[PDB]
């Protein structure tokens, strides 16, 4: 079958250089005149920038002169003035051209960053411009002569060289010269010579800079382009309708600057054409050629030469490059947004009468929106004659069209959206409910997701026209279909303010009230008791309840009993459906438990029950909150009676330190700290005073004297329930508020004593001002920062989408609780749940598989793992996923707006970036065990001393508390020289002392025992004599090797352990003796001859955060003062120091070639100078560089570094983000890898891990037995990783447009789409989600027969 | 405010403030991301193609909307086409291939 | 080659310095770094197990 | 003596640099991505910026013309002398060409025969129609006297022929055509010469030393051909193979001696002489212009802001200077400076009048506008505010109603990319509504109306439907005349016109008419 000719639905795209003939192909005529219109009867002047003959008729299906005006005449060209009679739309299509007089360089290819012409010719830019401007001659194909090829000459030089050899030598100047250079160039032969050269000289720089260029060259050859085309012969002109002349009111016109530019180019070109026929002198024609070049350049890209100005207007005219680039940073058409029909917006409001799936839509709005649907639906039933009649009907607002509108509104969803869209929940689909008013009514439970308040926020509505859009809105973007956060499985529909206060006031209990102690048959007569004003809401009552359980297999079991509860809780139980135990509502129900209720309800019953439950909860919440009569008075805020004393005492305290400063007892800087410390300490007292005087303050009585319980005080109910307000906020109303700080950043030592309830004098307010201002500014800035972070994150991920189903790899990461500091800063069940196992985990007793192989771990599975004591689970991750160019479902996880495992085709990268970026607006000396357990020493070498204690000889040492269950609770790090009262496998209690040491001291101890000798220690050189004046006990202080004398600077002082015989006691179990050298500024303990033992110290040596932190993390930025690591495992050594720095000589016990590095000595050391250290050990402390982690530790280590650090940032702010998303960001980060070995691709080439692996895995079989090449994983920042994209159309968006388009053009890049952004730009179905099927099918049809 | 179908811009065909019948709501990058996060491709397509930039798509839609047929017959948004012309106005040759 | 750790301004980074000796690498680093007002912190030899 | 420190020093003293300048100077060891991209961060931390031959030709031209030595009062006479010597030489070269005279005579035969005008054939000779009609007969006479002397006495009359032909000032176009004809003839001569040459040296194996020996002076005859090949030379007997081709192509070579009335020897001489003269002329004239290139700039500095670039002005002015050099004669004693000044100024003004406008307007329009602009000056503060719009042209010599139109079109269009309020990316053209577009609602109503009218036409009789569709363009191309309708309908004329009115009536009643009635909004 014939392949094709005409236009079907196109595949991909291709970009390249254009031949002069290729340019003349698009051109339907040449524009020979600068003229535009007729100036009187405004009409295109033939052969002008605007022409009917060249481009198109001014009116649809009508000739210009007016001969053939009939729609019948089509393919006829008029005889008077040839114009084919066709729609005027073709004036937006037809191109044109201009024959240039002299060749003209294309400014994009000349002035590009690499300067394509330049590096193609291997000719410097300066020389090329020197030639183009006729400043100097350049030889071309010099042949056999005195001169080379690329060599440039001058006037006299060229004249003389011409006088010598007329022929067999050639040189020119100007654009024609560069054209000749490019045309004469033989790519093939040059390639051959470069290949011969690459193989001779062996040097890094030479062969690198050679291989790069030969790569570029052969790329240009295979491209299909040709060098000549870099110099413009023909100049294409853009369609007139894309640079319109269109008129305006008052008679004035308006046109694009492209008309001015083009007109200039045409004018100067014509003048050149005339000057050539006039045989003008060289000095003229050269000037004209330069002017032509300048004009053409100004047309293509303006601002790279002169920045030409438009007629009558100072502002520089906008060129074609500026047409493509656009503005507002990097945005090209549909990224930055665009206008959309069938849409609207308005102020938003309440409406709690609504159901979670619906929203109030104003009558007028819905009418104007669905107006096209109403038109058809009217004449469909026959209510309207024709479409016009329907228009008139809805325009007259006849009473019928309302009821006719109710039809179209019923099952047709609408899209509701807010202004700051972050996470996908920013746009949610609802079901329209006609409302009288101009305001849009929103469901309260969604107010959390939108982050929308009622203070005059506005929302926009969109109509899902096509059937597919309706079903997409209903099955995906629907409100009830997302009850959960994409960031974490926790419910986003959690009740907010009034509702939680209502349920709180319900499930609260009072000590004595109506119906206290009485019994009730059930919830019905409980509510019947309350609604009759008989029994109080909160009272202690035993009721008969029937609670169910689904504990049977797939079946509900019914049970009934007498529960001890309150009347209110019992009334509330009428709501809670089926299997949920009564214990859920038996509590006080704060904002937390009320959420876990919904959560559990979803993880037990299902979606529908959770939704209806949620609606009911909101309803009863608002109801009883209204009934509660909760208010806020001035007497609701209770100021501590003791406060006035707490001030006075504190006011006395400072005075003490005020006097000591005058008597010189304390220094100024010490005084300031003392005063600020006491004043800050007073605030805690007042604050934790008012809290006690608030929470339990109510003192009541039941059949007796007094009994006290939690207070019913309103503001406190609000703060405790979680409705609104908090401890820090109530603290400002009642107790004193803070201590402010001057703009200097330093804190003022006169804190604000008065509060909001109390008056505030002038000063205090004036001081609060800076705090306010800086607060507003800070938030306003952090908005922008969060936005930018989100942008970079979406850019780095994007096209990452679930493609395969199960890649089937056992690979993954080891999931254990974070165990930070004292106890468990995050549990195991969190980091585990929702994530399918890599391999079957086992019970403490083995040969028993509770969870087989890979199975998604849900609530029940995690509960089963919780029954058992298991502290670790291996989990498949996106970073470890073997699937190339995407992620398998069995790796990623489950979590989503639904509890089920992740679907196929969902785009995970986008929701990952969104989940990370949305919350980001909220961002800114001895071990004592807190609990009871058993001591477990991890990774430690130690020794027992003469005191019976245990001293640790290892730098890297861990202390874990493993209780009887076998789970790890406490985890700490134990420094070198620490004294343990316990050992491995011991027993301790809560608060028991285990480890002890000193921070300021780094004790150098001895494993063996014996007398202490002295070697290479000489006074005045290596050491120095100093005796204490308060005691008389001395030590000879080791003099550092910077400050030593002439020849004594070369000796390494040491303490070598000797026995009774005077021999050398060897390091246990080795041939190597034991001698411990001492560093600089290290004071000894015992002198020569004095006998010691184990544990005795030989000598004792003295000594950001927030959102930008996350930014630094994701960008993999190297810190300022990085911790140095040991590059190779071995025993460290100190060579002779040099040049203000110090050599560090590592000594491998294993092979060879002892490695030495330059470390500045000023940096305090860590590593024992005389001991071995594994690769990755800390030679010094401080922040660690991510690259160092990746290189010296590994992928699994560095990914854990990132995730743990960023989570350390977020979790500190009380923000829940599943590790998943961060892991995908990591996957995108380390995507690139630099090859080491060879046999397929190049040597040092940076290339995609997916690409490389897909190659070598193909080379492990067939091919050669294995010719496959080794590589090295590389860590790239999110912005640098985002920089790498196969699609040039996608790259033309966020990157620099010019450079991208040029580099892609010279290469002949074929953009196959396959990505999200590029498909969005070109306006077709996304290669993910709904569209994923389509693009899959086509992808299969492609590359096949 | 609200709009069904209204006046369009001359340079690039897009909804525009029309005589004070108000132009369409702007659908921004973050909104496109939101549509991308959801698995809904068609809503996004019709959003940035038929309902906005497609000169044929709009009318060819409206006729179906009134005909009782909910579909879309999309095409190349006038924007990207304009960009094809603008790019091809230079020495740059950008073409669509295959079938 | 040799990775020289240079630190200045608000932050630090490593730059490749080619040479035949650690000492020579240090000299070539400083000569090609210090005079610009850039501090030379560290010099490390390139490992790369092969 | 540091490369990096040099880069940073330039980027410190200046403070401020561009990507390319940083790429120009980089450490010997830094060629790659992270080795630059980070160095930028290094530099953008302190002294932050990121983005001989000075380019702009305003300089280079000024320097290149700055080289050329200024002339002297006497030197101008030298150059002009070189000009005179140069030109009239090619004029004499024209006068010595027979076809050049015969062409003039024939064209004049076409003039008196009313096949063409006089203005195309002549500008006048040394100076009337009668005087022309006679002088032409003088020329013809001096031709017809020399035409019979072709028999050593002719060289005497050829002089006078040249004299009378020289007395004619030809229209520049005609003269150009004559010169062209001559040089083309020479190109033909070269065609035949090269054809004959390549059949001996490049093919037949024979030296150009021996080939040109008997060639010069004959080339037409067989003296070098039939009397040659028998010479017993190594290159002689080889000439038999191609002997057909040369002899066949020789016919045209001797034919040129007829058409042009000159032997092949003479032709080349005449045309070469003309080439020498022309070259001499241009050689002097260019040298004249290059000396006066400064004057052009000095003049153009006045016209700067009129809407044309500096270099455009100086180039058009340069063209004016060229014209001045072409039409100038030193024998008149007029100073070349004050003379050429007007020419340059004229070219400048005339060019600005044209290409400084997006909408180009005629010269008299520009002048007419100028006069109004001048009148509006005097009455500005004289009227206390400004003269009323309908009081300007009273002083002008025209109907005065023009003021509106003249004041309207004159205003240049506003840049479509002009930033509008809010200072945002909002631009003027972004707010330009498309009127020429057909709104979708109307486009739908049109379709519905098509279907409707079709339905209404489905209700009539087959012939009524056919004739009513035929009367209009309904479902057909090119609605037919009432006679044509009958032509296709058999029975014709007043018949058809009736059925029309018979159809409209049946469709007039509120049963069939009620459906499409609402379309009458
Ligand atoms: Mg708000
Ligand atoms: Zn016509
Ligand atoms: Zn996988």
């Amino acid at each position: 079958l014939k392949a094709q000719t005409k236009t079907e639905e196109f595949d991909a795209i291709k970009i390249a250089l254009a031949s002069p003939d290729m340019i003349r192909s698009w051109s339907f005529g040449e524009v020979k005149k600068p003229e535009t219109i007729n100036y009187r009867t405004f009409k295109p002047e033939r052969d002008g920038l605007f022409c009917a003959r060249i481009f198109g008729p001014v009116k649809d299906y009508e000739c210009l002169c007016g001969k053939y005006k009939r729609l019948k005449h089509r393919g006829v060209i008029c005889e008077k003035c040839g114009v084919e009679v066709t729609q005027t739309k073709v004036r937006r299509e037809r191109m044109g051209h201009i024959e240039l007089a002299s060749p003209t360089a294309h400014i994009w290819f000349l002035k590009s960053l690499p300067s394509r012409i330049g590096l193609l010719l291997d000719m410097p830019l300066r020389d090329i411009e020197r030639v183009l401007y006729f400043e100097s001659y350049v030889v071309i194909e010099g042949g056999m002569t005195n001169l080379e090829r690329q060599q440039i000459l001058t006037e006299e030089q060229y004249l003389d060289a011409l006088e010598e050899f007329g022929d067999e030598f050639d040189a020119k100047m100007g654009a024609e010269a560069i054209q000749a250079l490019l045309k004469s160039m033989d790519l093939e032969q040059e390639c051959e010579q470069l290949r011969e050269e690459l193989n001779e000289t062996n040097s890094e720089t030479k062969r690198k800079k050679l291989t790069k260029r030969i790569k570029l060259l052969e790329a240009f050859v295979q491209s299909g382009n040709k060098p000549e085309w870099m110099i413009l012969t023909v100049l294409p002109v853009l369609p007139p309708d894309l640079r319109p002349l269109v008129p305006l009111d008052g008679g004035r016109f308006a046109t694009s600057d492209l008309n001015d530019l083009y007109r200039r180019v045409i004018n100067r070109n014509n003048r050149l054409k005339r000057l050539l026929d006039l045989a003008a002198p060289d000095i003229i024609v050269r000037n004209e050629k330069r002017m032509l070049q300048e004009a053409v350049d100004a047309l293509l890209d303006n601002g790279r030469r002169g920045r030409a100005i438009t007629g009558s207007n100072k502002r520089p005219l906008k060129s074609l490059a500026d047409m493509i680039k656009g503005k507002q940073g990097r945005f090209r058409q549909n990224l930055l947004g665009k206008r959309v029909d069938y849409s609207g917006r308005s102020v938003i409001t309440v409406g709690p009468y609504l159901r979670l799936h619906q929203c109030g839509l104003p009558k007028k709005m819905a009418l104007e929106l669905f107006k096209p649907f109403i038109y058809g639906k009217l004449e469909l039933r026959g209510l309207a004659t024709t479409i016009k009649a329907a228009k008139k009907m809805v325009e007259r607002e006849e009473a019928v069209v309302w009821d006719i509108l109710d039809e179209v509104i019923r099952e047709h969803p609408v899209l509701l959206n807010r202004a700051p869209t972050l996470h996908r929940l920013g746009i949610q689909a609802f079901e329209p409910v006609l409302i009288e008013g101009k305001a849009i009514q929103l469901h309260p439970l969604v107010c959390a997701a939108y982050n929308a308040d009622f203070d005059g926020d506005q929302m926009a509505v969109h109509v899902p026209l096509t059937l597919e859009a309706q079903l997409e809105a209903r099955a995906l973007m629907m409100s009830t279909n997302n009850i959960l956060s994409p960031a974490n499985g926790e419910p986003i529909i959690v009740p907010s303010q009034d509702v939680v206060l209502g349920l709180y006031y319900m499930t609260r209990d009072c000590v004595n009230a109506k119906g206290e102690g009485m019994v009730l048959t059930g919830p019905k007569e409980a509510e019947r008791l309350y609604r009759s004003g008989l029994a109080s809401l909160h009272a202690r009552v035993k009721v008969r309840i029937t609670e169910y359980e689904k504990d049977a297999n797939g079946e509900l079991v019914a049970k009934t009993s007498l529960k001890d509860t309150t009347v209110g809780r019992a009334i509330l139980w009428m709501i809670v459906p089926k299997g949920l135990p009564y214990s859920i509502v038996n509590q006080a129900l704060g904002k937390k438990a009320i959420s876990k209720m919904l959560n559990t309800c979803y993880r037990i019953l299902g979606l529908k029950p959770t939704v209806i439950f949620a609606d009911q909860i909101m309803y009863t919440g608002f109801a009883y909150a209204a009934r509660s009569g909760a208010s806020v008075g001035i007497d609701d805020m209770v100021i501590p009676e003791k406060k006035h004393e707490i001030i006075s005492e504190a006011e006395a305290e400072v005075a003490e330190i005020q006097e000591q400063f005058q008597s010189g007892l304390v220094t100024a800087g010490e005084r300031y700290n003392k005063v600020i410390d006491i004043w800050a300490a007073a605030n805690d007292r007042v604050s934790k005073a008012m809290m006690d005087n608030l929470q339990t303050e109510t003192v009541i009585n039941r059949d007796g004297q007094e009994e006290k319980q939690v207070s019913f005080n309103s503001i406190y109910m609000m703060a405790d329930s979680g409705a609104r307000g908090s401890a820090a906020q109530i603290r400002q109303l009642a107790g004193m508020r803070g201590l402010m700080a001057k703009p200097d950043g330093s804190i003022i030592e006169t804190p604000i004593t008065a509060n909001f309830r109390e008056g505030l004098n002038v000063l205090q307010y004036f001081i609060s001002t800076h705090g306010a201002r800086k607060g507003l500014a800070d938030t306003a800035l952090k908005t922008a920062n969060s936005g930018y972070l989100t942008r970079r994150l979406v850019d780095v991920a994007q096209d990452l989408v679930v493609t395969e189903d199960d890649c089937g790899t056992h690979e993954g990461i080891m999931m254990t609780p974070v165990i930070e500091g004292g106890d468990v800063k995050e549990p195991l069940r969190d980091r585990v749940l929702g994530r399918v196992t890599a391999e079957d985990v086992l019970k403490p007793g083995t040969a028993d598989i509770l969870v087989p192989r890979n199975t998604l771990l849900h609530e029940q599975w995690c509960d089963l793992l919780e029954e058992n004591s298991v502290d670790a689970v291996k989990v498949r991750s996106v970073v470890s996923c073997d699937t190339d160019f995407g992620v398998c479902a069995h790796c990623y996880g489950r979590d989503l707006a639904r509890g089920h495992i992740i679907n196929k085709g969902e785009a995970i990268g986008v929701i990952a970036a969104q989940s990370i970026g949305e919350p980001g607006t909220q961002l800114t000396s001895s071990i004592q065990v807190k609990n009871k357990g058993s001591i477990k020493l991890s990774n430690v070498k130690s020794v027992v001393n003469s005191s019976g204690k245990l001293v640790i000889t290892s730098r890297n040492t861990e202390l874990k508390l493993i209780d009887e269950f076998g789970r790890t609770k406490e985890s700490y790090k134990v420094p070198y020289g620490a004294v343990l009262a316990k050992g491995d496998g011991e027993q301790v209690a809560g608060g028991e002392t285990v480890a002890n040491w000193d921070p300021h001291t780094m004790p150098v101890i001895t494993e063996v025992s014996g007398f202490v000798r002295f070697t290479d220690m000489i006074d005045g050189q290596t050491i120095t004599r100093q005796t204490d004046e308060l005691t008389g006990l001395s030590s000879l202080v080791v003099l550092d090797s910077a400050e030593r004398t002439a020849g004594g600077k070369d000796l390494r002082p040491a303490l070598k352990i000797v026995d009774a015989q005077g021999n050398d006691v060897l390091i246990p179990g080795t041939d190597m003796p034991a001698q411990y050298f001492l560093p600089g500024k290290a004071i000894v303990q015992l002198e020569d001859g004095v006998q010691i033992s184990s544990g005795d110290t030989l000598a004792r040596i003295p000594q950001t955060g927030g959102l930008p932190r996350v930014a630094d993390l994701f960008e993999a930025r190297r810190p300022k003062e990085p911790a140095i690591l040991a590059e190779i495992s071995g025993i460290v050594s100190f060579g002779k120091e040099t040049k203000g720095k110090r050599r560090l000589v590592i000594t491998p016990v294993d092979g060879s070639d002892p490695y030495e590095e330059m470390i500045p000595k000023w940096r305090q050391l860590n590593v024992f100078e005389g001991e071995r250290v594994e690769r990755g050990d800390v030679i010094s402390d401080g922040p660690e560089a991510p690259h160092d982690i990746l290189r010296l530790r590994g992928v699994h280590a560095v990914t854990r570094y990132i995730v743990n650090e960023v989570q350390d940032v977020y979790r500190l702010q009380g923000v829940k983000i599943n590790d998943k998303h961060i892991e995908v960001i990591v996957r995108q980060m380390l995507r690139k890898a630099t090859i080491v070995n060879a046999g397929s691709s190049d040597f040092l080439e940076g290339e995609q891990v997916e690409y490389s692996r897909v190659k070598i895995a193909n080379r492990e079989l067939e091919a050669n037995g294995k010719v496959g090449a080794t590589y090295s994983r590389d860590l790239l920042g999110i912005t640098k990783a985002s920089l790498a994209t196969e699609s040039f159309i996608s790259a033309a968006s966020f990157q620099e447009t010019t450079r991208v388009l040029t580099e892609a053009a010279v290469a002949g890049k074929r953009d196959e789409l396959r990505g999200l952004k590029e498909n969005v730009i070109v306006g077709r179905l996304i290669p993910a989600g709904t569209g994923y099927a389509y693009h899959q099918d086509r992808m299969r049809r492609r590359a096949a027969g | 405010h609200a709009r069904s179908t209204g006046s369009y811009s001359l340079v690039t065909q897009q909804p525009l403030g029309g005589k004070a019948q108000f132009g369409g709501q702007r659908f921004g990058e973050m909104e496109v991301w939101a549509l991308e996060a959801y698995g809904a491709a068609y809503t996004l397509q019709e959003m940035l193609t038929v309902k906005s930039d497609d000169v044929n798509g709009r009318t060819k839609m409206y006729k179906n909307i009134v005909d009782g047929n909910h579909q879309m017959e999309p095409g190349m948004p006038e924007s990207f086409n304009v960009l094809l012309k603008e790019i091809r106005s230079l020495g740059i040759n950008i073409e669509l291939e295959d079938e | 080659k040799f990775w020289a750790t240079v630190e200045s301004s608000e932050h630090s980074f490593e730059v490749p310095i080619y040479a035949e000796t650690l000492d020579e690498a240090l000299e070539l680093a400083e000569w090609q770094y210090v005079p610009a007002g850039f501090e030379v912190t560290r010099v490390r030899p390139c490992v790369a197990p092969k | 003596q540091s490369q990096l420190k040099l880069l940073v020093t330039r980027g410190k003293e200046q403070g401020y640099l561009t990507y390319a300048e940083v790429n120009d100077h980089l450490p010997e060891d830094i060629v790659d991505s992270d080795q630059i991209e980070d160095i930028i961060q290094m530099i953008n931390d302190m002294g932050i910026q990121v983005m001989g031959r000075t380019t702009d030709p305003v300089r280079m031209y000024m320097r290149e013309m700055g080289t050329v030595e200024l002339l002297t009062r006497e030197g101008e006479i030298d150059i002009a002398k070189r000009i005179e010597d140069g030109i009239n030489q090619v004029q004499c070269s024209v006068a010595e060409y027979p076809e050049a005279i015969t062409y003039l005579l024939e064209q004049y035969d076409r003039v008196e025969a009313e096949e063409a005008r006089l203005s195309d054939l002549i500008t006048g000779f040394v100076d009337d129609p009668e005087l022309a009609r006679e002088k032409f007969a003088e020329l013809r006479a001096q031709y017809v006297v020399t035409r019979d002397t072709i028999k050593a006495t002719a060289q005497e009359e050829i002089l006078k022929l040249s004299e009378v032909f020289k007395q004619f000032r030809l229209v520049p176009k005609q003269f150009d055509y004559l010169v062209n004809s001559m040089r083309v003839m020479m190109d033909r001569v070269r065609t035949q010469e090269r054809l004959i040459m390549k059949l001996c040296v490049e093919q037949c194996k024979m030296p150009k030393k021996n080939f040109i020996t008997l060639f010069t002076g004959n080339e037409t005859s067989d003296t070098w051909f039939n009397a040659a090949i028998a010479m017993n030379k190594p290159w002689s007997e080889k000439l038999h193979d191609v002997s057909e081709e040369v002899h066949r192509a020789l016919q045209k070579l001797q034919q040129i001696e007829e058409e042009t009335g000159l032997t092949i020897e003479q032709v080349k001489d005449i045309n070469r002489r003309m080439s020498i003269g022309e070259a001499k002329a241009r050689r002097a004239k260019k040298e004249m212009v290059e000396a006066n290139l400064r004057l052009v700039i000095s003049i153009a500095k006045k016209y700067t802001n009129r809407g044309l670039q500096f270099l455009d002005l100086i180039q058009e002015g340069n063209i004016g200077l060229m014209k001045a050099v072409d039409k100038f004669e030193y024998r008149r004693g007029y100073k070349f400076s004050t003379y050429a000044t007007w020419w340059i100024r004229q070219a400048i003004t005339r060019s600005i009048a044209d290409q400084a406008r997006t909408i180009r307007i005629p010269v008299h329009m520009i002048e007419t506008i100028n006069k109004l602009n001048r009148i509006s000056r005097q009455m500005l503060q004289e009227m206390g505010r400004e003269p009323t719009p309908e009081e300007l042209a009273e002083r002008m010599l025209m109907p005065e109603d023009k003021i509106r139109k003249v004041l309207k079109i004159a205003k240049e269009p506003i840049s479509m990319e002009t930033p509008i309020g809010d200072d945002e990316d909002s631009h003027l053209g972004d707010f330009i509504e498309d009127t020429t577009l057909e709104l979708p609602l109307d486009s739908a109503t049109t379709e519905s109306l098509r279907a409707a009218t079709h339905d209404v036409l489905a209700g009539l009789t087959a012939r009524e439907a056919k004739v009513l569709r035929m009367r209009f363009g309904i479902d057909m191309n090119t609605d037919y005349t009432l006679e044509e309708v009958g032509k296709q309908f058999d029975v014709t004329r007043e018949r058809i016109r009736q059925i029309e009115a018979k159809a409209l009536r049946k469709l007039r009643h509120p049963s069939r008419s009620e459906v499409l009635r609402s379309f009458l909004d």
